[PDB]
C-alpha cells in the first residue's frame, strides 16, 4: 500500500542497492530465492514488505527496485551471485559502452539510448504499485551515469509523473579525497539539471563516513562494502516508519515540506547514531540524549560539513527502537538551549520527530553494534554552502585554462552549459548567502 | 550421411508426435527399443564423415 | 478464505510445471547453442579436393 | 475517447485510484444536449467534406519520441513565490521555449 | 560485450604482442591450443574482450600480425605461443623494410595496406560493441613506424569514434642500435599526435634501467622487456575483463587522462617488481604499491617525474584491498609532492580498483602518467634529427622512395611545437 | 597409484557429502514437523484428545 | 604405424569397458536398494538434470 | 500406486543392468579381440623384421 | 546558398574570438588559393593530399588488364569525407572504393608559408578557424558551397555531400 | 611562439557539438538498432508525395 | 455447427497451418494418425472439435481445411510428415510449377489451372458443414501462391459464397528485412484486389515477430518454427470462443462488424499478451492489468510500427482464460487514462470485449509457458499509413524505370495493373491520413 519505486543508478547507485536489499531481505525475513523461510501462515503472513516487495500469486516476494548501469560487469555481478534469483532480470537493465566519467555522454549519448527501455520497467512498476509513495533513485555526484543519467532520468519523470516524490541519495563528492579528475565538471552539469527537476536530495559523501569508521567503528581501512551498509541502515532508518507501527509516522511526501524552506535548497544531509562497535558499546549506557548529542556533534556528519560554519533551516530527527517520546523531548529541548548548534533566526519550529518501535536491525557478521536505539539525522543547514564553494572554485580552476571541455563538446553538449551551469550555482552560492541572514 | 546426422530437416526435428513432445537433445529417452546391434562395420566414408 | 487458499495452490502448482517446463526450454536452448548451429567441417569435406590429377 | 462520466462513482475511476501515477488526460464529463436530425457531413470513405471546419493540428495525434524532445526540460514549477525577477522572467523563457517546441513538432 | 581488437606491427611490436598475449592468456588459464583450463568463472565471463570463439571451446585471439620482414613472422608463429593465433590473420610482405619511414609509408608497405585493412575490417565488423583498436609497434623501423601510422591513419579514417591507444618503443640515443632512427621517429610523431587519441610510450632504456636496479637480472635481453611491457599492457585494461570495486575502461582513462586532444603521450609502470634477494624483506602492502608507482626509477619511458610537472595521473589497482588506504594514499601524495603537479587541475588522481589480482600475486598495480616530463625524449629525437638534417644525411633514400624535404620540416615543426605545448602548459598559472 | 589414490578420495568425498546428507534430511523432516506445531491455534482443527 | 592405431583402439575400448563396469556397479547398488535400507533419506536437489547427460 | 511404482522403477532398474551386460560383453570381446590382433600383428612384424638381417 | 567568398572569410576574421585578426579578407582567400594550387600539384604527380578537417583528396583507378603487358586506366579524382566531421555533423557521404596504392600526404604548412609572406603560426590559423566557420554554417542549415578554385566546388544542401569537379581538373587529371 | 593555452581554449569556447545518435535499444542487454531505418520514426507519412 | 474452413495459400499458409493444426489437435484432445482415444481421458462424445474436425464412418478426425500451395515438397513433406495419417489426401492440393514470386504467373497463369480444384474440394468442405461460419485464409504477402493465387481465390470465393465471412492472415513484408526483392511489386498488386473481396485481415511482420522472440521468450536467434507456434496461438485464441465456454463469447461475425470502421480498411493487428517463456514466467505477476498493459505497447505489437504515432479506430480483445470483468473493465479505464494511446475523434466506444473460460495451450515442446490468462488483442490504428507509403516509396522506386516489369508483362498481365495498384494504394493513403484528420 506504502509502496516505494527504488532505481539505483551507477556502480555506486547499484553497489548501494544491493546493501540495501540484503538489509531489507533481513529485516522482511526473506531469503535469496524471493520465498518465506515457513509456509504462508506462520514466521510471516502479514502484509509489511508490500513497500518494497510486490507478491506474485505463488508466494514470491520480488523487490519494487530498477538496477540501471551502462558499464555490464556490476550488472553482471549482480545477475550472478548470491540475490541472483531475488532481483527481477527484466529490472536489471545494463548496456554496452559505459558513459566513461562524462556527463553530457549519460545525457545525451548512451544514458539517452536506454532511457525508453528504463522508463518502461519504472511505469511498470508504478502499474504494479498502488498508492506509490515516491521514487528513491540513489547515484553519485561523480562521472558518467550517476550525473548524465540520473539527471535526465529525473527530468523524463518529472515530465511524465507530474509532482510526484523523487528523492535523491546522492553521493557527492568529498572535500580532499575525489576518484575522478572531470568530477567537478561533472557535478556542477548536473546539479544544474537537477536543481528544478527534485524535490530533496540526502547528501552522503565518503570521506566523513571513512573517518566515522575510523574513529567510531575501529575498522581503520573500511571499503565500499562498509560505506553502502551504512548508507543502507541510513534509508532503512528513513523508510521504517512506512513498514513498521510507531509513535509518529513519517511518510515520504513529507521530507520535502519540513525540509526545503526556499525552491533550490533541497540538499539536506544525513547522520546515523550510534555507529559503534560492539567491544565500545560495551562501556556505554546509551539512551536518547545521548545519541542526540551523538548527532549534533560536528564529527558524526556523514558530510564533511561542520555544522559550526553554518545555520540550520530544518532538522528531521527518525528516532527508531525502544525510543521514549518524553526523552525525545527533552533532548531536543537540551539541544535548543546548547549554543554551538545554531538555527536560523526565521524557523523558530526547527524540528521534526518521527518516533518508530522497530529496533535497529543488524546484518550477520557486519560492522554495527546491535542497540536498542538509533536516530536518523537529517538537517538542511548553510554550512553546505563552504561545499558549493569549493566545487565551484576547482571548476574554476578546470575552466579558466578549459582542459576536458573538448569530450564533452566532440561528443555532443553545448560549451554554453559549462557557463549557464556555473552561473545558476553562483546564483545557489548567492541563495544560501542569502537565507543564512 | 548417416554418420553426420545431416538429413534432418527443421519440421521433422520439431514437429514430433506429442506423447514424445518434451525429448532431450534431439532424441526420444523413452522410445528406444533396439540395443547390442553387431552386424554392420562403418566404412571409410562413414568414419570420415561422422 | 479456502477460495484465497486454493487459488493460491494454483498458482504453486503452475510454478511446479512451469519450472519443468524450464529446465527443458534451456536444456533445448543450450543444445541449440552448442550443437546444431555450428559447422567444423570434416574430412570428406577435405577428401574431396586432389582426388583428381587433371 | 469518451470518458463520460460515472455520476455516483466519478470517485472511482480515476487515475490515481486505478495505479496510474502519470499525470491524466481530460477528457469531456457532463454529457450535453441536442436536438436532432445532425448533418452527415461527410461520404462513405472517411473524407471531410468541403466547407467543413477541418482542424489544424497533426492527422498522427501529438507524441514526441526521446530523440525529439528538449535538451532542457523547465521543471513545472507552477508557483512563482519566493523567486527573483529575473527568474520569474527566465522561468516564463523556458516555459515559452518549452510549449513552442512541442507545438512546433507536434505540427 | 565492449572488446579490443589488437594490432602488431614489426618485430619490436610482434615480440612485445607475442608476449602480451602469453600474458593474458595466463590471466584467463588459456593453453596455447585454445581451449579454456582455467578454474574459476571470473576467467571465462569476460572472454571475449580479447578471443574470439571459434569451433568447440576454442579462443582464437583478435589480434592482426603485420610485417615486411618474413622472418620475424615465422619467429613468432614458432616460438611459445605461437598457435594460439590464426594463420589467417598473419598478412606479411616478402620485401623488408630497411629501417625506411619512406619504404614502410609510400612504398610497398601501402602495397599490404589492402589486405591488412581487410583482415581488421574482418576483425572489426566480427563484433558486437568494438571498445577500441590497440596497437604495438617501435619507432625505429620501417615496419614499425611508416606502416604502423598507415595503419593509424586508416583506421581512424575508418571509425573515428573508437578509443586508438597505442604503445610504441621510442628510441633512447644512449641504446642507439639505429642511425636513422631520428627520421623514423619525427617522421611518425606527427602521425601520432594527430591521430591516435592514446599513446603509452616506452623506452628501452628506461626498461633496462628498471632491469638491472629494480630486478637485478643479469642477462634480461629481449624477454624482459615484453614481459614489463606486457605487464602494463594488462594493467590498463583489467577492468574491462574483470569486475572490481571502481571500474574504469579506456574511455573513463582517456577522459580523465587527455585534457586537451594532442596531450595524450603518457608514461607507464607497474608494481610490484621485486628481485629475488629482497623476495622475503618486503610485505606488499597499498602504501608500497603506491610508493612504488611513484618512484622515479620505476618508470618506463625515460622521464624523470621530478623533471617535470604531472599532468594527470591514472592508478589502476589489482587485487583486494581498502578503498579508504587507496584514497588516503593517493591523496596523500598529491600533498606531499605537490610542486610536481599542475596547480590548474584539483584531483590531479584517477583511482581505479579491481579486486581481481593476478594469478600469483595478491595485489598488483599499474601507472599511467601524463607528465609534462615527456618532453624531453622528444626534444632528444629533435635535436638528434636536425643533428643528422643540418649536413641533409640520409636523405637519399628518402627522396629515392618517394618524400620530399618539406616533410621533414613538417615533422620538425610539429614536434617542436608540440613540446612548447607542453612548455606552455606545464608553466602556466593556476587562474 | 595416484590413481588408486584418487579413487579412495572420490568415495571419501561422497562418503562425507553422504553423512551430510543424513543430517539434512533430519532437519527438513523436523522443519515440517515444528510447521505443523506452530500453525496450532485454539481454533485449530488438527487438533484432538489423546494420551 | 598400424600397431599405434592398434594401441589406440584398445586405449579408446578399455576406457570404455572401466566407465562400463561400475556403472553396472552403482545400477546395482540401486537395484538392490530397498524401503528399509538405512543409507536412505531425503535430498537436496536430487531431480536434476546434470549438464553432459 | 505407490507400492507399483517402486516396483515400475525396480525393473527399469533391472532392465538397465541388462542393457549395460549387452554393450559390455561386446566391449569386452573386442579388447580380446584387439588384444589377439596386437599379437599376431607383433609377430609379423617381427617376421618381416627377421627377414632384413635374412 | 553560401559561397566561400565574403562570409566565411569575414566570419573567421572578425569572429569575436580570433587568433589570427590581423590577417585580411584579401589574405584568408589568398592562402586557400595557395592550398587549391598545393592540392593540385601533388595530385599531379598521382599522389594524394589529406587534410585534417573536411577530407582526403584520392583518385579511383579503374584498371583493366589489356593483354601483353599493357592496360587501360580510367582515372577520377574524387573527394572523401573526413568520417569524423561526417560523424560530427551527420552528412551523407559519397563512399568512393579507393585503393591503398596511392601515397598520401598530409597538407603541408612549411609550403603554405614558405612562398607567402607570413608565418606558421598565421597559415595554421587561416585554415582552422576557415573549418570552424564552414562547420558554423554547417549547424547554421544554410547552403554551402565551399570552392576550392581550380580543383571544384564543394556542396552541403540539406544532409548531403556532393562535390563537382571543374572540368579542365576532370580532363587533366584523367590518365 | 603561439599562446597554446590560448588558442585551445578558443576552440574549447566556439568547437562544435555533434548530433547524439538517433537509435535505440530494447533487450536489457544493449543491443543498439538504429531508429531511422527500424519500424518506429514517422518519415514516409510526411514524405513529399504521401496523397 | 460453428465449423470453419481453414484455407492455407502458398509456403507461409502451408508452414502456419501446419504449427496450427498441431495445437487444434492438442487442444481437442486428437492423436495424430487422426483417431480419438477411447475413453479414458475424455468425457463422453465431446463433439467440441467440430468446429474444426468432422467424423467420418470411421471414426477419424479429418480436418476443415485445404493446404493448397503450387508447389512440391512442401506439402509433400506434411503427406511424408507425422501428419501423414490426419489429413485427407486431396485435402492438401499441390500444384506443379511455381508461381515463384511472379503475383502475374500465380494469378492469370498458373493460378487458373488449380483453382477449379480448389473450389471443389472448398464446395465439398461447406456441403458436408451445414452450419458454416467462415473461412481463416493465412497467406503471404511476399508474392508468387501467397498473393496471386490467394487474391484469386477469394475473388472466386466472393462469387460463390457472396457474404460469408472471409477471415485472413496476412504475413505483411516487414520494414527492412526482406527475403525478395519483388516483394513491393507483389503486395501491392495483392493489396488491389484484396480490398472488395474481404472481411478484415490481421497483419503479422516477422520483424516483429522475431524481436518479440528475442526480448520476450530469450530466444537471440529464432526461426519460422517458432513465428508460425505464435501465429498458432493467435488464431486459437481467436476461435477458442467458438469451441470452449465464456462468459460473454466472440462469433467469427464479430471481427469485421466490430472492428473496422469503412470498407478498404480492413487491416487491424495482432498481439498476444503474456508471450513470456517459462524460465522467467514463474517471476512475474499474470495478472490481467499488466497483461493489457503489455498489449497496449509498442514493444510487444506483431507488426513493427509505433501505435503512439498514430490513432486507434477499435480494439477487439479476446481474453482467454481466468480472467474476471471488472478487472477487465479497470484496465481499459487505466489504458483509457494514459497519455501515449490516443483514439480517434469520431469513435467513442473504441474497445470489444470477450471473455472466455478455457487456458490456452501449451506445446510441451514450444517456447511459451503454461499460463492461466491471455489476450489477444486486434487493433485498428492509422500506424499501418507510414507501412503503405513505405511500400509506395519501394514501388515508386523500381517502377520509375520500368525494372522487373517485363515478367509481369510476359506472363499474362498488361502494363496498366501496375498504374491501377498504385493509384488504388495512393487513395488508401489517402483515406489513412483523412481518417487521422
Ligand atoms: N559510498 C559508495 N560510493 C561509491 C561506491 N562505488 C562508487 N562510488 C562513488 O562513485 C564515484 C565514481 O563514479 P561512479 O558513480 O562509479 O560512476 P558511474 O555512475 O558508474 O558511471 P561511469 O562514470 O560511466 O562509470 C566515486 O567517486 C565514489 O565516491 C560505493 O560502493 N559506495
Ligand atoms: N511467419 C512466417 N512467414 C513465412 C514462413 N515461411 C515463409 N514465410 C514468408 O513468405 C514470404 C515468401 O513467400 P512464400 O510464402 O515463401 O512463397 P509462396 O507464397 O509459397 O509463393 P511462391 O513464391 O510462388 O512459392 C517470406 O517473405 C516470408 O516472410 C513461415 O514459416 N512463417
Ligand atoms: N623493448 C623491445 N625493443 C625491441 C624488441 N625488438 C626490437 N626492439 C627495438 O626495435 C628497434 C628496431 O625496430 P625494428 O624491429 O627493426 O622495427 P621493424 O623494422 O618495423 O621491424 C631496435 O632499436 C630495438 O631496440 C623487443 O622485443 N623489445
Ligand atoms: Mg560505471
Ligand atoms: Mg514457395
Amino acid at each position: 500500500m506504502r509502496e516505494c519505486i527504488s532505481i539505483h543508478v551507477g556502480q555506486a547507485g547499484v553497489q548501494i542497492g544491493n546493501a540495501c536489499w540484503e538489509l531489507y531481505c533481513l529485516e522482511h525475513g526473506i531469503q535469496p530465492d524471493g520465498q518465506m523461510p515457513s509456509d504462508k501462515t506462520i514466521g510471516g503472513g502479514d502484509d509489511s514488505f508490500n513497500t518494497f516487495f510486490s507478491e506474485t500469486g505463488a508466494g514470491k516476494h520480488v523487490p519494487r527496485a530498477v538496477f540501471v548501469d551502462l558499464e555490464p560487469t556490476v550488472v553482471d555481478e549482480v545477475r550472478t551471485g548470491t540475490y541472483r534469483q531475488l532481483f527481477h532480470p527484466e529490472q536489471l537493465i545494463t548496456g554496452k559502452e559505459d558513459a566513461a566519467n562524462n556527463y553530457a555522454r549519460g545525457h545525451y549519448t548512451i544514458g539517452k539510448e536506454i532511457v525508453d527501455l528504463v522508463l518502461d520497467r519504472i511505469r511498470k512498476l508504478a502499474d504494479q504499485c498502488t498508492g506509490l509513495q515516491g521514487f528513491l533513485i540513489f547515484h553519485s555526484f561523480g562521472g558518467g551515469t550517476g550525473s548524465g543519467f540520473a539527471s535526465l532520468l529525473m527530468e523524463r519523470l518529472s515530465v511524465d509523473y507530474g509532482k510526484k516524490s523523487k528523492l535523491e541519495f546522492a553521493i557527492y563528492p568529498a572535500p580532499q579525497i575525489s576518484t575522478a579528475v572531470v568530477e567537478p565538471y561533472n557535478t556542477i552539469l548536473t546539479t544544474h539539471t537537477t536543481l528544478e527537476h527534485s524535490d530533496c536530495a540526502f547528501m552522503v559523501d565518503n570521506e566523513a563516513i571513512y573517518d566515522i569508521c575510523r574513529r567510531n567503528l575501529d575498522i581503520e581501512r573500511p571499503t565500499y562494502t562498509n560505506l553502502n551498509r551504512l548508507i543502507a541502515q541510513i534509508v532503512s532508518s528513513i523508510t521504517a516508519s512506512l513498514r513498521f507501527d510507531g509513535a509518529l509516522n513519517v511518510d515520504l511526501t513529507e521530507f520535502q515540506t519540513n525540509l526545503v524552506p526556499y525552491p533550490r535548497i533541497h540538499f539536506p544531509l544525513a547522520t546515523y547514531a550510534p555507529v559503534i562497535s560492539a567491544e565500545k558499546a560495551y562501556h556505554e549506557q546509551l539512551s536518547v540524549a545521548e545519541i542526540t548529542n551523538a548527532c549534533f556533534e560536528p564529527a558524526n556528519q556523514m558530510v564533511k560539513c561542520d555544522p559550526r560554519h553554518g545555520k540550520y533551516m530544518a532538522c528531521c530527527m527518525l528516532y527508531r527502537g525502544d525510543v521514549v517520546p518524553k526523552d525525545v523531548n527533552a533532548a531536543i529541548a537540551t539541544i535548543k538551549t546548547k549554543r554551538t548548534i545554531q538555527f536560523v533566526d526565521w524557523c523558530p519550529t526547527g524540528f521534526k520527530v518521527g518516533i518508530n518501535y522497530q529496533p535497529p536491525t543488524v546484518v550477520p557478521g557486519g560492522d554495527l553494534a546491535k542497540v536498542q536505539r538509533a536516530v536518523c539525522m537529517l538537517s538542511n543547514t548553510t554550512a553546505i554552502a563552504e561545499a558549493w564553494a569549493r566545487l565551484d572554485h576547482k571548476f574554476d580552476l578546470m575552466y579558466a585554462k578549459r582542459a576536458f571541455v573538448h569530450w564533452y563538446v566532440g561528443e555532443g553538449m553545448e560549451e554554453g552549459e559549462f557557463s549557464e551551469a556555473r552561473e545558476d550555482l553562483a546564483a545557489l552560492e548567492k541563495d544560501y548567502e542569502e537565507v543564512g541572514v | 550421411s548417416r554418420s553426420a546426422g545431416t538429413l534432418q530437416t527443421t519440421h521433422q526435428a520439431t514437429y514430433i508426435p506429442p506423447r514424445l513432445m518434451p525429448g532431450y537433445k534431439g532424441h526420444c529417452p523413452t522410445m528406444k527399443f533396439d540395443y547390442g546391434e553387431t552386424y554392420g562395420n562403418a566404412t571409410a566414408k562413414c568414419l570420415q564423415d561422422y | 478464505r479456502e477460495q484465497e487458499r486454493l487459488r493460491k495452490e494454483l498458482e504453486r502448482q503452475q510454478i511446479a510445471s512451469n519450472s519443468r517446463l524450464a529446465e527443458e526450454q534451456n536444456a533445448h536452448q543450450n543444445f541449440m547453442d552448442k550443437e546444431v548451429y555450428t559447422n567444423p567441417p570434416t574430412a570428406a569435406y577435405f577428401q574431396q579436393f586432389n582426388k583428381t590429377s587433371r | 475517447s469518451s470518458h463520460f462520466s460515472a455520476n455516483q462513482y466519478k470517485q472511482a475511476f480515476d487515475s490515481r485510484r486505478l495505479q496510474n501515477s502519470q499525470i491524466p488526460q481530460t477528457y469531456k464529463e457532463r454529457p450535453s444536449s441536442y436536438e436532432g436530425f445532425t448533418q452527415i457531413i461527410a461520404n462513405d470513405r472517411g473524407h471531410l467534406k468541403q466547407g467543413v471546419p477541418r482542424s489544424k493540428d497533426s492527422p498522427w495525434g501529438g507524441f514526441v519520441g526521446t530523440w525529439e524532445m528538449p535538451k532542457k526540460i523547465p521543471g513545472n514549477v507552477t508557483t512563482y513565490m519566493s523567486r527573483g525577477d529575473p527568474a520569474i522572467d527566465n522561468i516564463q523563457k523556458t516555459r515559452a521555449e518549452h510549449n513552442e517546441y512541442m507545438r512546433q513538432a507536434v505540427s | 560485450m565492449r572488446e579490443i581488437v589488437h594490432m602488431q606491427a614489426g618485430q619490436c611490436g610482434n615480440q612485445i604482442g607475442a608476449k602480451f598475449w602469453e600474458v593474458i592468456s595466463d590471466e584467463h588459464g588459456i593453453d596455447p591450443t585454445g581451449t579454456y583450463h582455467g578454474d574459476s568463472d571470473l576467467q571465462l565471463e569476460r572472454i571475449n574482450v580479447y578471443y574470439n570463439e571459434a569451433t568447440g571451446g576454442k579462443y582464437v585471439p583478435r589480434a592482426v600480425l603485420v610485417d615486411l620482414e618474413p622472418g620475424t613472422m615465422d619467429s613468432v608463429r614458432s616460438g611459445p605461443f605461437g598457435q594460439i593465433f590464426r594463420p589467417d590473420n598473419f598478412v606479411f610482405g616478402q620485401s623488408g623494410a630497411g629501417n625506411n619511414w619512406a619504404k614502410g609509408h609510400y612504398t610497398e608497405g601501402a602495397e599490404l595496406v589492402d589486405s591488412v585493412l581487410d583482415v581488421v575490417r574482418k576483425e572489426a565488423e566480427s563484433c558486437d560493441c568494438l571498445q577500441g583498436f590497440q596497437l604495438t609497434h617501435s619507432l625505429g623501423g620501417g615496419t614499425g613506424s611508416g606502416m604502423g601510422t598507415l595503419l593509424i591513419s586508416k583506421i581512424r579514417e575508418e571509425y573515428p569514434d573508437r578509443i586508438m591507444n597505442t604503445f610504441s618503443v621510442v628510441p633512447s640515443p644512449k641504446v642507439s642500435d639505429t642511425v636513422v632512427e631520428p627520421y623514423n621517429a619525427t617522421l611518425s610523431v606527427h602521425q601520432l599526435v594527430e591521430n591516435t587519441d592514446e599513446t603509452y610510450c616506452i623506452d628501452n632504456e628506461a626498461l633496462y634501467d628498471i632491469c638491472f636496479r629494480t630486478l637485478k637480472l643479469t642477462t634480461p635481453t629481449y624477454g624482459d622487456l615484453n614481459h614489463l611491457v606486457s605487464a602494463t599492457m594488462s594493467g590498463v585494461t583489467t577492468c574491462l575483463r574483470f569486475p572490481g570495486q571502481l571500474n574504469a575502461d579506456l574511455r573513463k582513462l582517456a577522459v580523465n587522462m587527455v585534457p586537451f586532444p594532442r596531450l595524450h603521450f603518457f608514461m607507464p609502470g607497474f608494481a610490484p617488481l621485486t628481485s629475488r634477494g629482497s623476495q622475503q624483506y618486503r610485505a606488499l602492502t597499498v602504501p608500497e604499491l603506491t610508493q612504488q608507482m611513484f618512484d622515479a626509477k620505476n618508470m618506463m619511458a625515460a622521464c624523470d617525474p621530478r623533471h617535470g610537472r604531472y599532468l594527470t595521473v591514472a592508478a589502476i589497482f589489482r587485487g583486494r584491498m581498502s578503498m579508504k588506504e587507496v584514497d588516503e594514499q593517493m591523496l596523500n601524495v598529491q600533498n606531499k609532492n605537490s610542486s610536481y603537479f599542475v596547480e590548474w587541475i584539483p584531483n590531479n588522481v584517477k583511482t581505479a580498483v579491481c579486486d581481481i589480482p593476478p594469478r600469483g600475486l595478491k595485489m598488483s598495480a599499474t601507472f599511467i602518467g601524463n607528465s609534462t616530463a615527456i618532453q624531453e625524449l622528444f626534444k632528444r629525437i629533435s635535436e638528434q634529427f636536425t643533428a643528422m638534417f643540418r649536413r641533409k644525411a640520409f636523405l637519399h633514400w628518402y627522396t629515392g622512395e618517394g618524400m620530399d624535404e618539406m616533410e621533414f620540416t613538417e615533422a620538425e615543426s610539429n614536434m617542436n611545437d608540440l613540446v612548447s605545448e607542453y612548455q606552455q602548459y606545464q608553466d602556466a598559472t593556476a587562474e | 597409484r595416484t590413481l588408486e589414490q584418487s579413487d579412495r578420495q572420490i568415495k571419501l568425498n561422497r562418503g562425507s557429502k553422504h553423512k551430510l546428507t543424513m543430517d539434512w534430511s533430519d532437519k527438513l523432516s523436523a522443519f515440517k514437523i515444528d510447521e505443523k506445531c506452530t500453525g496450532l491455534n485454539n481454533n485449530s482443527t488438527e487438533i484432538q484428545y489423546k494420551e | 604405424e598400424q600397431l599405434c592405431l592398434l594401441q589406440e583402439a584398445r586405449q579408446q575400448l578399455h576406457a570404455d569397458l572401466r566407465d562400463k563396469t561400475e556403472a553396472k556397479k552403482i545400477d546395482t547398488y540401486c537395484h538392490d536398494l530397498t524401503i528399509s535400507s538405512p543409507d536412505i533419506c531425503y535430498q537436496p536437489n536430487s531431480t536434476r538434470t546434470p549438464k553432459g547427460s | 500406486r505407490t507400492s507399483w511404482g517402486i516396483h515400475d522403477n525396480t525393473t527399469r532398474l533391472s532392465n538397465r543392468i541388462d542393457d549395460i551386460e549387452t554393450w559390455r560383453e561386446t566391449l569386452e570381446k573386442t579388447l580380446a579381440d584387439v588384444d589377439e590382433e596386437i599379437r599376431k600383428l607383433e609377430e609379423d612384424k617381427d617376421l618381416a623384421e627377421r627377414a632384413l638381417e635374412a | 546558398m553560401t559561397e566561400v567568398l565574403s562570409e566565411l572569410v569575414s566570419d573567421a576574421k572578425r569572429h569575436k574570438f580570433s587568433t589570427i585578426p590581423k590577417l585580411s579578407d584579401d589574405d584568408i582567400v589568398s592562402v586557400w588559393e595557395n592550398v587549391a594550387n598545393f592540392v593540385e600539384r601533388h595530385m599531379a604527380l598521382q599522389k594524394g593530399v589529406q587534410i585534417h578537417g573536411l577530407g582526403t583528396f584520392t583518385f579511383t583507378q579503374k584498371k583493366i588488364d589489356i593483354g601483353n603487358n599493357k592496360f587501360i586506366l580510367i582515372q577520377r579524382p574524387v573527394f572523401v569525407l573526413s568520417e569524423k566531421f561526417a560523424q560530427t555533423h551527420r552528412l551523407s557521404y559519397t563512399k568512393h572504393f579507393t585503393s591503398g596504392q596511392v601515397p598520401i600526404v598530409q597538407l603541408n604548412f612549411a609550403v603554405l608559408s614558405n612562398e607567402s609572406p607570413f608565418d606558421r603560426d598565421s597559415v595554421e590559423g587561416c585554415v582552422r578557424e576557415v573549418l570552424q566557420a564552414l562547420s558554423r554554417a554547417v549547424q547554421s542549415k544554410r547552403n554551402v558551397e565551399f570552392s576550392f578554385t581550380g580543383i571544384g566546388r564543394l556542396t552541403i544542401r540539406d544532409s548531403k555531400v556532393k562535390m563537382k569537379f571543374y572540368k579542365d581538373f576532370l580532363t587533366m587529371m584523367d590518365g | 611562439n603561439k599562446n597554446f593555452v590560448n588558442t585551445n581554449a578558443v576552440e574549447n569556447i566556439m568547437s562544435v557539438p555533434k548530433k547524439p545518435a538517433a537509435n535505440f535499444v530494447d533487450t536489457v542487454n544493449g543491443a543498439t538498432h538504429p531508429l531511422t531505418p527500424s519500424g518506429l520514426m514517422p518519415k514516409y507519412v510526411k514524405k513529399k508525395g504521401y496523397g
